[PDB]
């Protein structure tokens, strides 16, 4: 199935996922167009920020659910 | 851009259209009929009336939707626009490719052509607009040819309607960008930029001197244009919908229309209250062609998303006109056939087998590995069946599926081609009397689509691919490099061009042998209770139920039927908080264990009894 | 009857007094916090921790001074071996984790008062939100509509901007092509496509995320954006719904959760809160009132004449009541 990620300059991606795909293969599959790390990258759907332990089917995110990428600010 | 190996499973001829025609092209001088095909197959068709079987040819080149063809030099010479990026050049009398330009970036759209000039234009997505002399392209002199690809600038958006008055003075595009672009081909000049649609363009008209234009866009509405006014003259709203395909008369005083809400209509330019329904055709107008043997026109060919092409009389508009909506015709003069398109597939658990639901719901089995059907379960329930034919077992994907072209195209990446590590056995080949191996599906695949090419001497020793199978090899952004048959794998110039395009991924398999390793798993294993800190070794490959008997060695702190044992009584390999079955595959665990709302690294549970 | 009280820091617990502190001038949150501690359920949890800590502050005989937030922080790093560290870390994913992680609490809490179709907590009826993606194929123009919820917006900005700008660029309409091209169901092959998201149900509280960072591929790391990008102090937005009934509410800002810091590895957290009328300044232990007209200009920095950048990252709309 097609889902699609919100990329940081609000470029729309498109990503070949299947249901048991995990997030941290998603995040390999971003890397692929936008080269950015999954160690850096933090995904957002539905409001909640997506674990790298567990899949797709798992959050129930199905085709033309939109992704937000997003990275990191960190402070201390 | 890495290279991905595809093949199509069909039959050695594909005599009807398997998804729907884009575009149509009428030969009056020899009565001949051209339809261009979302199979990627152009056929050509007799339009006599009086035979069994019109199909003459078919034209089969191109791997994508062909979008537009154009029927030029005063008789027969096609040229075609596709979504394979590609457009390319045909001898119409025999029936041939002779050239291929790929200058196109990405999928070619629409075409246009000037008669007189012998000109013809190609746009698409690539926002580039080429022109071309078909005199030049049709040449075989090469005389200090030294071709010049001329191109025209302007288009922001992506094209998708091309049209050129017959003297070649004048040329407009249609796109997204809802405004319409005019230049002129003799000097690649800006012209104009008409502003007024609401939506896409996607069909465009000239009259013959290029004076006034005709446009048809997904706002619903016709729009006629004077570029001498430089503005726009009219607007009819015909269509409770997009229109898509347009067609005028000779006299362009009646303009025929057609789009989504599939109703075909004839309207009076000169006096928009004369509005005749030509028909409601049995899906959404994809493309029209006037049969101009005579003024007014006696007929109308219709082309739509279905693979049935039809043809309507239009011989009685003078009648119903001074009399009396009721549209004109309810059945066609003529019917050029259709396939069957396959709209819905479902892969099996079993990674060798696939399901199938077609436009007339017909549902089939099909085998991937062998590229060939398997049974016809015919109108079945898809989901139903899917279900019923439920495999407990885990392989991964090693190969990708589309149906674009109504048919099964099966396609080949560099990533997973080889991932599917499974026992002949289980995959049903028995080799009496030694022992069962574990074969890689994709691996086998590589080596009996190839299997005639000499380079790899012989087959994979397992199976054959029906020797008509097209073998494409293709970039997987877009440029087709090199389409041929299995069986043409021999000739020594398609050996050779095998030579020149066969990425070296394929390469390592095929012909060197050098068969890949496996990409070992592993799982935590500890007593449930108790017992007397890291994953062991393992492997997909492996029985998983065997991995439970070593378990049994380190309690005990010839052997190995002593170790079988056991299993009656010992091992016990519980997993997930669930029993699991001996004759389970460790790859199947990963499909229930893990997948259950739980992290990649179950732990597996044990227990004395 | 209100107090000002700043948090201590921890070492790297700067994001997590910000966010509590954002959070604590979010009333309805508060107040639903408030009346979460009064049940006392008496198990420990962040839900609870949290309860403790706002109860803490609501009701201290003074009306200035600072809390440390010891007990609540030891939750955090009991629950989450991510925070479990010394390290900084993103206001942003600890405001989505704490958020989520409350809102989990109390589903197991309906789900447990049944034991003797989904519902939805206070937390979800405060920031929750939803979206409608529409998908349009240029080729059949067959729409595709599809609903998403959502408990925050990340937008992503441009320079020398206003969130309201691109606010609204983010429900413009997308053409996805080329490379991006839309897998169409009716046309079953990639189409160029149109791609719209629009709110069809409008939140209590709608907090804001700005995408402030740019991944340089052929550097191979990412940058922060220091951006000028002014936040108006109101915003109006509209409903599209069943357009049986339709919204045209108003929003007031009430915090800003600040990031300070030249790069994107390191940094800083501060928050501004509205409170009866005036801007408060919370800096883990210091609170101090600042005029109203220095909030815009610093945040969202001009050009780079600035000290280590310090620009709003996480903005909360309060629902005018
Ligand atoms: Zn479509």
């Amino acid at each position: 199935m097609q889902i699609f990620v919100k990329t940081l300059t609000g470029k729309t991606i498109t990503l070949e996922v299947e249901p048991s795909d995990t997030i941290e293969n998603v995040k390999a599959k971003i890397q692929d167009k936008e080269g950015i790390p999954p160690d850096q990258q933090r995904l957002i759907f539905a409001g909640k920020q997506l674990e790298d332990g567990r899949t797709l089917s798992d959050y129930n995110i199905q085709k033309e659910s939109t992704l937000h990428l997003v990275l990191r600010l960190r402070g201390g | 851009r890495k290279v991905q190996v595809s093949y199509v499973i069909r039959d050695e001829v594909e005599k009807y259209n398997r998804n729907g025609v884009n575009a149509l092209q009428l030969d009056p001088a020899l009565n001949r009929l051209f339809t261009a095909g979302r199979d990627s197959i152009i056929r050509i068709w007799s339009v006599n009336q009086h035979k069994q079987d019109p199909y003459i040819a078919s034209m089969e080149h191109h791997t994508d939707w062909v979008n537009d063809i154009v029927l030029c030099c005063n008789g027969k010479t096609l040229i075609s626009a596709s979504s394979d990026t590609t457009v390319k050049v045909w001898n119409a009398h025999k029936g041939f490719c002779m050239s291929t330009l790929r200058t196109h970036k990405d999928y070619v759209k629409a075409l246009a052509y000037a008669k007189d000039k012998e000109l013809v234009a190609s746009a698409g997505l690539d926002r580039q607009i080429f022109l071309w002399d078909v005199n030049t392209l049709t040449a075989l002199t090469a005389s200090n040819n030294t071709v010049t690809t001329s191109s025209l600038s302007g288009n922001k958006d992506s094209i998708y309607s091309l049209a050129m008055n017959q003297l070649g003075t004048i040329i407009v595009s249609g796109s997204t960008e809802k405004v319409l672009r005019v230049w002129d081909p003799r000097t690649c000049a800006k012209l104009m930029k008409l502003k007024g649609h609401t939506d896409n363009v996607k069909a465009l008209l000239l009259n013959r001197d290029g004076t006034q234009c005709l446009s048809g866009s997904s706002d619903g509405t016709i729009r006629l244009w004077s570029l001498g006014q430089q503005r726009c003259i009219a607007t009819y709203r015909v269509h409770d919908e997009g229109v898509w395909a347009l067609q005028v008369n000779d006299a362009f005083t009646h303009v025929y229309s057609g789009g989504r809400d599939r109703k075909i209509y004839c309207t009076d330019l000169r006096n928009p209250d004369i509005r005749v329904l030509i028909c409601e055709e049995k899906a959404p107008v994809l493309k029209m062609e006037l049969d101009r043997s005579a003024d007014p026109p006696p007929a109308i060919w219709v082309a739509t998303t279905k693979s049935t092409v039809n043809k309507w009389t239009l011989k009685g508009i003078h009648n119903f006109r001074a009399s009396g909506i009721t549209p004109l015709c309810t059945q066609p003069d003529q019917v050029i056939k259709g396939g069957a398109s396959i709209i819905q597939c479902h892969i099996l658990n079993d990674k060798r087998h696939i399901l199938t639901k077609d436009t007339n719901n017909n549902v089939a089995y099909w085998d991937v590995l062998k590229a060939c059907k398997v049974e016809d379960l015919g109108k079945v329930d898809f989901e139903d069946e899917i279900k019923k034919r439920f495999k407990m077992v885990y392989v991964p994907n090693w190969f990708s599926v589309d149906l674009k072209t109504g048919m099964l195209t099966i396609t080949l990446d560099e990533s997973d081609c080889f991932a599917a590590w499974v026992s002949a056995k289980d995959a049903g080949f028995s080799s009496p009397d030694g022992s069962d191996p574990k074969l890689n599906l994709g691996g086998l695949l590589l080596q009996a689509l190839l299997e005639y090419w000499p380079r790899t001497h012989k087959g994979n020793g397992y199976f054959q691919v029906p020797p008509h199978t097209p073998v494409i090899f293709g970039e997987a952004g877009g440029r087709t490099l090199f389409r041929l048959l299995c069986r043409d794998s021999g000739g020594e110039t398609e050996s050779m061009l095998l030579n020149e395009t066969v990425p070296q991924w394929v390469i390592d398999i095929t012909v060197d042998k050098n068969m890949p390793k496996f990409x070992x798993x592993x799982x935590x294993x500890x007593x449930x209770x108790x017992x007397x800190x890291x994953x062991x070794x393992x492997x997909x490959x492996x029985x998983x139920x065997x991995x439970x008997x070593x378990x049994x060695x380190x309690x005990x702190x010839x052997x190995x039927x002593x170790x079988x044992x056991x299993x009656x009584x010992x091992x016990x390999x519980x997993x997930x908080x669930x029993x699991x079955x001996x004759x389970x595959x460790x790859x199947x665990x990963x499909x229930x264990x893990x997948x259950x709302x739980x992290x990649x690294x179950x732990x597996x549970x044990x227990x004395x009894x | 009857n209100e107090h000002y009280f700043g948090l201590v820091n921890f070492g790297n617990t700067c994001y997590c007094n910000s966010v509590l502190q954002a959070l604590y001038f979010c009333r309805p949150f508060r107040e639903n916090v408030l009346a979460y501690k009064a049940q006392q359920k008496k198990k420990e949890n962040l839900l609870t921790c949290l309860a403790d800590l706002f109860h803490s502050i609501a009701t201290q005989k003074k009306k200035v001074g600072v809390i440390p937030p010891k007990k609540f922080i030891s939750r955090l790093r009991k629950e989450n071996d991510l925070f479990d560290n010394y390290m900084q870390q993103d206001a942003h994913e600890f405001l989505n984790y704490l958020l989520n992680t409350i809102a989990d609490i109390l589903q197991e809490e309906k789900k447990q008062e049944k034991q003797n179709k989904p519902e939805l907590t206070w937390v979800h009826e405060i920031f929750q939100g939803t979206l409608t993606n529409e998908t349009r194929c240029l080729n059949c123009e067959t729409v595709s509509s599809k609903d998403e919820d959502f408990l925050d917006l990340s937008v992503d900005v441009e320079q020398n901007t206003s969130i309201t700008h691109c606010l609204r660029d983010f429900s413009n309409t997308e053409t996805l092509c080329s490379e991006q091209k839309y897998y169409c169901e009716t046309c079953c092959s990639k189409q160029e496509a149109q791609k719209r998201m629009r709110v069809k149900k409008l939140p209590m509280i709608l907090a804001l995320h700005l995408k402030r960072f740019k991944y340089m591929e052929q550097l191979h790391r990412y940058t922060k954006l220091s951006y000028r990008v002014v936040f108006p102090l109101e915003l109006r937005l509209f409903n599209t719904s069943s357009d049986a009934v339709n919204l045209d509410r108003m929003y007031d800002l009430v915090a800003v959760v600040v990031h300070c810091g030249s790069g994107p590895n390191r940094g800083h957290y501060i928050t501004i809160v509205k409170s009866h009328g005036f801007w408060l300044l919370f800096d883990d232990d210091i609170v101090e009132k600042i005029d109203a007209q220095a909030i815009e200009e610093f945040y969202g920095l001009t050009s780079d004449i600035s000290k280590n950048s310090e620009s709003g990252y996480i903005l909360f709309y309060q629902s005018r009541e």
